[PDB]
């Protein structure tokens, strides 16, 4: 029955793709739309994701859940520093916190300084706060990332 | 050898091994970090040793896939591969590549250049010219073994290769899109490293184990290439639509946690097929094949992937439990166990296959090799049992309880020296493996 187990693979494996494919364009536009707001999708926050990609906080956090286990999850930083709501507040704090690291402290888990101006502070909080209003099932469960 | 190309294989492994050397130091020293946070805390931050462990991970991999299919395709295609000259081209690219990336890395060579400069998310951190230079080495990869399809015998197991080969380097190109859109950036991130593990590298995994199971216990192609075609058929029904598992909690629709959580079980089924199929095609064909060594790497590939893959994979996909495990130390026991048997382990029983072959001499340090077998994959499990318990303590501590993120990790620190200790067994466990494979002496009794 060796013919037949291929043509179950080859054509019910070609079925699944296009199901995934039309999922995935429904999913596309139920973010672009719906679940991220694109109008506050603005200059500060691109250049805020691309800060976060070349310094390469990933690999050492994780967003929304996703990127390494060796420090806090930042997909909610701000919402766990009372400062949502505020986006000078939390331009404030994330500078305060930034420019403070390394905190040297023994036995503790380090922190670069990326040697960043105020304007590339800003694009990070305007970034990470914009990842903090993405609509996204709940999570995390709580404020401790 | 039946054909005198399957040389190029050796010249692979040798690189794909030296990798692979890198990459283990790179996890010992990540773990050593773990328990010792201001080691090179400013020379050597913990995210730089990162990006070095995981590319030379997706890297050396990759190398030993193509090797494996420098060795394989000559064999079932019944004839020479199309250009050596391509294949060594190919494999120069690939060095000087991964050459580049090492040095970007370490020295922060051309930080913010679109072209020369890193990238940033995870395991897609390659400088854009390195990117390309691994398509220019698969499309030349794929052209050249694919002429040597075209022009020969065309198998089952050259099918399935041929797919799973072809898919995983067209998957790579979404590499190349990088949305502003966060939620879109990681909806199609998962293509890549998802649509590879659970997707493409499956296909390669079974037709690989195919091609072992095929010669080492002497089992007929009509019985072998039906429960390839049957494994296969699972893995990519359950596979596809089990992508859903990563799309929980990253801004895509809710009804991916009913279509994910519910492919995501059916995953189990492939990583099942292949540990049976290994097991039966064993007790059922002839069981004096002198490379005992491969034919261990063989059983320990399907078996662990099971358990690693199949078992712990299922532990944390549905999304009632993965709300709360969702990107913690659970995650990481997953992903070692899985990554060792579906494809180190893999990879490594391929070569302990093909070096006497390559050397053209004996099954060699059999006694050894084994060695590195059980040391690699006791210190492994022992991993991956320890970090459960971490995430198991982590996700109640921080996820239930609400407890913040470093003061937890305080709370885990035992776990993490377990863990360290664990990984100097993996660390002499892959040093001996390629001591064993790398110089022939007279056996142990
Ligand atoms: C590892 C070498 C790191 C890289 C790269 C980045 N961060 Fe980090 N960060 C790190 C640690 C070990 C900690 C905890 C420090 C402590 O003393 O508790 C942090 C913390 C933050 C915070 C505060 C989060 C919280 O306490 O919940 C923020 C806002 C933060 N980090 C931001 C950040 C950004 C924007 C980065 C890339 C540009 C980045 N971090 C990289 C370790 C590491
Ligand atoms: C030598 C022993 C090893 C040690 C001590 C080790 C340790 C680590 C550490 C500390 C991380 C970072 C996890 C984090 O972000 O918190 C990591 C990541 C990873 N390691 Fe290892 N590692 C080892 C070997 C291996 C092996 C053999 C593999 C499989 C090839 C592997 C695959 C990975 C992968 C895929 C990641 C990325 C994990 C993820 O994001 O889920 N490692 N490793
Ligand atoms: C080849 C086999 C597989 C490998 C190598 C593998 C590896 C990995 C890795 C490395 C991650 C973390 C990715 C990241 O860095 O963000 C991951 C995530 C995950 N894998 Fe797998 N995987 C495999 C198959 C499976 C299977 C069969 C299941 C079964 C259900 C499964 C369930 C999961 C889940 C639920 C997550 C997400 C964990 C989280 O949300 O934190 N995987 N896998
Ligand atoms: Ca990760
Ligand atoms: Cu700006
Ligand atoms: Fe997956």
């Amino acid at each position: 029955t060796t013919s037949m187990a291929r043509n179950i693979f080859y054509g019910g494996s070609l079925f699944f793709i296009l199901i995934f494919v039309g999922l995935s364009v429904h999913s596309h536009r139920y973010i672009v739309t719906t679940s991220t707001d694109a109008a506050t999708l603005t200059a500060e926050v691109e250049h805020g994701k691309h800060l976060w990609e070349i310094h390469g906080c990933v690999n050492c956090h994780s967003i929304l859940g996703e990127g390494a286990y060796f420090a806090p999850e930042l997909g909610n930083v701000m919402t766990r520093w009372g400062v949502e709501d505020d986006p000078d507040a939390a331009f404030e704090a994330l500078k305060g916190w930034m420019d403070a690291m390394p905190t040297g402290i023994e036995g503790r888990r380090q922190m670069p300084n990326f040697g960043l101006n105020d304007e590339e502070y800003r694009a990070l909080s305007d970034f990470l706060l914009w990842t903090n209003t993405i609509r996204n099932q709940d999570w995390p469960p709580n404020d401790a990332g | 050898m039946k054909y005198q190309s399957q040389s190029i294989a050796l010249v692979y492994f040798a690189v794909a091994l030296g990798l692979f050397a890198i990459q283990v130091s790179g996890g010992l020293l990540l773990g050593w970090i773990y328990v010792s946070p201001n080691f090179l805390s400013e020379i050597l931050p913990f995210n730089i040793v990162r990006m070095l462990h995981t590319n030379s991970l997706i890297v050396w991999l990759l190398l030993g896939f193509m090797g494996a299919a420098y060795f394989v395709i000559p064999e079932e295609s019944e004839r020479e591969i199309h250009s050596p000259l391509l294949a060594y081209l190919q494999l120069a690219i690939m060095v000087l590549g991964t050459l580049g990336v090492v040095v970007t890395y370490l020295f922060n060579l051309f930080e913010g250049n679109w072209l020369l400069g890193k990238e940033g998310r995870e395991f897609l951190e390659q400088p854009v010219w390195v990117k390309m230079g691994i398509v220019v080495a698969a499309l030349i990869f794929m052209y050249n073994i694919s002429m040597t399809v075209l022009q020969g015998r065309k198998t089952a197991i050259t099918n399935v290769l041929l797919l799973g080969l072809w898919g995983l380097t067209l998957l790579f190109l979404f590499a190349f899109y990088n949305p502003s859109n966060l939620a879109l950036d990681k909806m199609y991130w998962w293509y890549v490293v998802h649509l590879w593990v659970e997707g493409t590298w499956e296909l390669v995994m079974a037709s690989v184990l195919a091609f072992l199971m095929l010669k080492l216990t002497g089992v007929d192609r009509e019985i072998i290439e039906k429960w390839l075609y049957l494994i296969v058929a699972t893995a990519l029904f359950s596979g596809i639509l089990g992508t859903g598992h990563h799309y929980f909690w990253i801004g895509t629709p809710g009804y991916w946690q009913w279509i994910g959580s519910i492919f995501s079980a059916l995953e189990v089924v492939p990583f099942f097929g292949m540990m049976a199929f290994a097991f039966v095609m064993v007790w059922k064909g002839r069981k004096d094949h002198p490379n005992k060594a491969a034919l261990l790497w063989s059983l320990g590939c399907a078996t662990l992937a099971f358990f690693g893959a199949g078992v712990w994979g299922f532990l944390h996909t549905l999304h009632g439990i993965n709300y709360y495990t969702h990107g913690t130390q659970i995650t990481a026991a997953h992903g070692h166990l899985a990554f060792f048997g579906a494809y180190v382990s893999l990879n490594l029983a391929i070569f302990s296959y093909a070096f006497p072959i390559l050397r053209k001499r004996d099954p060699y340090n059999q006694v050894l090799n084994m060695a590195s077998f059980w040391l690699m994959a006791g210190g492994m499990t022992f991993m991956t049992f320890v970090l459960t318990f971490a995430g198991t303590v982590q996700t109640h501590a921080q996820r239930v309880q609400g407890d913040y993120f470093m003061d937890v990790q305080d709370a885990i620190t035992i776990f993490y020296w377990m863990r360290f200790g664990s990984g100097i067994a993996v660390v002499l466990g892959a040093l001996l493996f390629i001591y064993a494979v790398a110089v022939p002496r007279k056996e142990i009794i």
